[PDB]
C-alpha cells in the first residue's frame, strides 16, 4: 500500500522442538534452570532425549518450563529505469522510416 | 517467564529474538496540531479602486 | 524539492525536522509463516490396553 514507508515484514513462528528456539526459560526434570529450554531441540540422540525428557514425578511442581522464539522476514522495494533521447531531424530525414 | 520488556526503550520483547523485534509499539492520532490564521486589524480598513 | 530520503536507513525525510520521523515505515503482512506437525510413523501402528 501506499503510505506505508517501502518494506513488508512478516512474523516466522518457530516450534518449540527446534534449534532455532533460542530461549530462556528453560528448567529440566531436577528443578534446576539450564541455559536451554527447547527440551532436547532437534538432536536426535537416544541419549540426548533420555537425559531431556520432560520426565515427572508425584509431588512435582515447577519442573519442566519450555520456551518460544519469533522471527522477522524483512523485504524491500527499490527503483529502475532509463531512458533514450532523439532529434527531430534524426527522425523525418533518415534512411528507415519506422526507426521509432 | 515470557515478558514484554520495553521494546521502544531498546529490550527486546521476550517471544522475540535475533532479529525480529516489535513492530506496533506506538499507536498513532491521526488528528494533526494545526496552528490557525492571525488575525488582521488593518487590512479590513482598505477599500479597492480598480486599475 | 523535499524528498523522502531514506527513513528506515536512518536518513530523516525533509519535513520531518528537529526530534520526529516517520511513523509508518513499513507494512505488517500478518500472516504469520508457521510448521505443521512432523510426519508420525510409529504411534498409529498401536494397540491400546485399557488400565
Amino acid at each position: 500500500p501506499k503510505n506505508m514507508g517501502k518494506t513488508i515484514k512478516v512474523y516466522e513462528y518457530v516450534p518449540l522442538l527446534d534449534d532455532r528456539n533460542i530461549n530462556d526459560q528453560g528448567i529440566d526434570a531436577n528443578g534446576a534452570h539450564i541455559v536451554n529450554g527447547n527440551l532436547y531441540g532437534s538432536s536426535k540422540d537416544i541419549g540426548t532425549i533420555t537425559s531431556k525428557l520432560p520426565l515427572l514425578t508425584e509431588n512435582g511442581g515447577r519442573v519442566n518450563r519450555v520456551g518460544f522464539t519469533r522471527l522477522s522476514r524483512e523485504g524491500s522495494i527499490h527503483k529502475f529505469g532509463f531512458f533514450y533521447e532523439f532529434t527531430q531531424e534524426s527522425l523525418d530525414f533518415d534512411s528507415d522510416d519506422q526507426l521509432k | 517467564m515470557l515478558n514484554y520488556n520495553a521494546p521502544i526503550d531498546g529490550q527486546k520483547s521476550s517471544i522475540d529474538g535475533a532479529g525480529s523485534d516489535q513492530m506496533n509499539t506506538f499507536y498513532w492520532l491521526k488528528k494533526a496540531i494545526i496552528q490557525a490564521r492571525k488575525d488582521q486589524y488593518f487590512m479590513p480598513l482598505a477599500s479597492v479602486t480598480n486599475m
